[PDB]
RNA sequence: GGCGACACACGUGCUACAAUGCCCACUACAAAGCGAUGCCACCCGGCAACGGGGAGCUAAUCGCAAAAAGGUGGGCCCAGUUCGGAUUGGGGUCUGCAACCCGACCCCAUGAAGCCGGAAUCGCUAGUAAUCGCGGAUCAGCCAUGCCGCGGUGAAUACG
RNA sequence: GCCCGGAUAGCUCAGGGUAGAGCAGGGGAUUGAAAAUCCCCGUGUCCUUGGUUCGAUUCCGAGUCCGGGCACCA
RNA sequence: GCGGGGUGGAGCAGCCUGGUAGCUCGUCGGGCUCAUAACCCGAAGGUCGUCGGUUCAAAUCCGGCCCCCGCAACCA
RNA sequence: GCCCGGAUAGCUCAGGGUAGAGCAGGGGAUUGAAAAUCCCCGUGUCCUUGGUUCGAUUCCGAGUCCGGGCACCA
């Protein structure tokens, strides 16, 4: 488990691979490289473990990531839920929570479709 | 992609400016 | 086409190699109407299949063309209780078509990662006789053989 | 302890990104580690890290009084 | 408050599954329209939506304006990926009396299904189809991917 | 007279926490109006009694209205 | 008294030889059709009458109970 | 117990230098549907072992195992 608690892959640039570590968008792939003075298109493969370490300090220092993150996300979720608001009420059936139509598609939050038994028709 | 909002193509699609795409 | 035959379109010889039969060759490779685009690949090729075995692009094009020609093919016809599988010869305008197709076809199921080494490569096959364009050609030329029994329900 | 089946234990030095060293025993020699007890922040004090947040919300929200009196 | 519901089912569409592609930078070539609590040049603050300034135009003059595909350079190397951009957390902006139900945007993070689609079925005969962007009407704002239009690039095939 | 089985809405019948279907009748959607189809409503001491059980249409014990079977003899 | 049988809604495989529930129809969704049927593409539904036992494991092997069919009941 | 036989691809069967064909399966052409027809492709120590040969599914010694066939049973 190199950095931050996951192994970021070799043979790729830098830039993107820290993209493969949850909390960690090409956004802010760029801004780290650059804070720390790591070239952007080094392969992970080819970096000192000075850069290694410089960059990894950085990373888990700078934000919250991964595990943390998820708990962070989690939290704030089951706030919603447990308060009750209609947004905490959706996150219960699994509703869409942005104010999308559920009439049809919907099928992201909902999942595989649940086929039932329509109305007949007369002979 | 043209539903991608985080990129040029996509602010184009959407008629939008922003960080990235710039005017 | 009830009323009468439909005209043959006269296509602008290219540029480069001063030929008609290449300006439909490109025609096959343009998707989206990028034109542009479709004449770097065919001209890009060409330099491909220049440096790689040394000939004359346009001699190894021609070349390959006329061996995915198909003579023979099957065509659907009426006749009644069944329709039948009758072998046709084919017209010298569907036999270019065809072979220029299936070029382009074959060459876009080929292994190779991009465009202009896909249809050099394809080329480069067809002209030496070897090549799923050519596999295609034989493979419609046997069906019509094997059905020689139906050749009296030709028109 | 049984011949021929047990892999030697050799001194050894574990070494972490925080300088820190580790005089110690194993099969391998040396070997470099991302992490350890000396600075992992669970261990160190708190080293609460990116999160004072506690959490914070509701109503540190202010900003502020505004809605008039 | 509801017309915005959701175990489900159908139609019409949008965006894709990638290398004839995706991205960043740089660089070109339209047409038809719209515009005085309107279009907004340019300056500065903000990564940005925007905000403060602030000229010009009652408009073949001033502005919306950059057309985009393209062209040039470099990056990506066949990966559920720098393909795809749904979903969800968080933080903002603007119109509006007011965006909980139920607005559009912007930014950080998240990065789902999807590897070209069973039976079946649609459109188009030439500047057409395909593909690329632009404008308007309605309108505070907008759920427009709809509609009516405008040009850019530009095929294949018709034996019968 | 002797063993086994059904009693549940007006009809015909499903089936340990007073329960349903169809059909009949009433509405309603559909329709030009009907039929058909679809939706909604009323439907009941769940045969009598004793028992078990906090609780019985439900499980038991009988009994009852009725349904299949048993019956000189040489 | 003796033999066979009980398994998706219907009718039948699977048991003999323990581990894997199948076939036709029906039902549900979708196609074709102006529409229905036929037809074509997908999908759901059986813990095997019950209880007890053997076994690591029972529709399957062994018992017990409830059914449901069938054959027998002769000499006087 | 003795003779005469076989084993070859998912199935059915054909044969010193060889590895087959028919159907099953797969794709494609064809179509209302179901087939039919047509073109391509997949499926082996030719049971095992030990030998002959320059080498063998092939010849042979051989064991495994289903084929048959014929006799006998105190
Ligand atoms: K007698
Ligand atoms: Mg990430
Ligand atoms: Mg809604
Ligand atoms: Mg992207
Ligand atoms: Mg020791
Ligand atoms: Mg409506
Ligand atoms: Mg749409
Ligand atoms: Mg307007
Ligand atoms: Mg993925
Ligand atoms: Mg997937
Ligand atoms: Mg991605
Ligand atoms: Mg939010
Ligand atoms: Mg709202
Ligand atoms: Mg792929
Ligand atoms: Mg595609
Ligand atoms: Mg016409
Ligand atoms: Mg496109
Ligand atoms: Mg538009
Ligand atoms: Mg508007
Ligand atoms: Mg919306
Ligand atoms: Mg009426
Ligand atoms: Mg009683
Ligand atoms: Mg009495
Ligand atoms: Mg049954
Ligand atoms: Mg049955
Ligand atoms: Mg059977
Ligand atoms: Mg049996
Ligand atoms: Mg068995
Ligand atoms: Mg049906
Ligand atoms: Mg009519
Ligand atoms: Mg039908
Ligand atoms: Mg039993
Ligand atoms: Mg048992
Ligand atoms: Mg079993
Ligand atoms: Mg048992
Ligand atoms: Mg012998
Ligand atoms: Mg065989
Ligand atoms: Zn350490």
């Amino acid at each position: 488990a190199r950095i931050a608690g996951v192994e970021i892959p070799r043979n790729k640039r830098v830039d993107v691979a820290l993209t493969y570590i949850y909390g960690i968008g090409k956004a802010r792939a760029k801004e780290a490289l650059e804070k720390t003075g790591i070239n952007p298109a080094t392969r992970v493969k080819d970096l000192t473990e000075a850069e290694v370490v410089r960059l990894r300090e950085y990373v888990e220092n700078t934000w919250k990531l991964e595990g943390e993150l998820r708990a962070e996300v989690a939290a704030n979720i089951k706030r919603l839920m447990d308060i009750g608001c209609y947004r905490g009420l959706r996150h219960r059936r699994g509703l869409p929570v942005r104010g999308q139509r559920t009439r049809t598609n919907a099928r992201t939050r909902k999942g595989p479709r649940k086929t039932v038994a329509g109305k007949k028709k007369a002979p | 992609g043209k539903g991608d909002r985080r990129t040029r193509r996509g602010k184009i699609w959407r008629g939008t400016y922003g960080k990235y795409r710039p005017r | 086409a009830r009323r009468r035959r439909a005209e043959v379109r006269q296509l602008q010889p290219d540029l480069v190699y001063g030929d008609v039969l290449v300006t439909a060759f490109i025609n096959k490779i343009m998707r989206d109407g990028k034109k542009n685009l479709a004449a770097r690949i065919f001209y890009d090729a060409c330099k491909i299949i220049q440096e790689k075995t040394g000939q004359e692009p346009l001699k190894v094009f021609k070349q390959a063309v006329e061996n995915v020609k198909p003579r023979m093919e099957v065509r659907s016809r009426r006749v009644g209780g069944a329709n039948y599988q009758v072998p046709m010869e084919v017209s010298p305008r569907r036999q270019q078509s065809l072979a220029l197709r299936w070029l382009v076809q074959a060459a876009n199921q080929r292994p190779e990662r991009r465009a202009a080494v896909r249809i050099a490569h394809e080329l480069m096959d067809a002209a030496e006789g070897k090549g799923g364009a050519v596999k295609k050609k034989e493979d419609v030329e046997r069906m019509a053989e094997a059905n020689r029994a139906y050749a009296h329900y030709r028109w | 302890m049984k011949e021929g089946i047990h892999p030697k234990l050799v001194p050894a030095r574990i070494i972490c990104g925080c300088g820190n060293v580790i005089e110690t025993y194993s099969t391998k020699p040396e070997i470099y580690v991302e992490v350890c007890s000396k600075c992992h922040p669970f261990y160190t004090g708190q080293q609460r890290f990116v999160d004072t947040e506690g959490r914070v919300e509701r109503f540190q929200r202010r900003y502020g009084d505004s809605y008039r009196k």
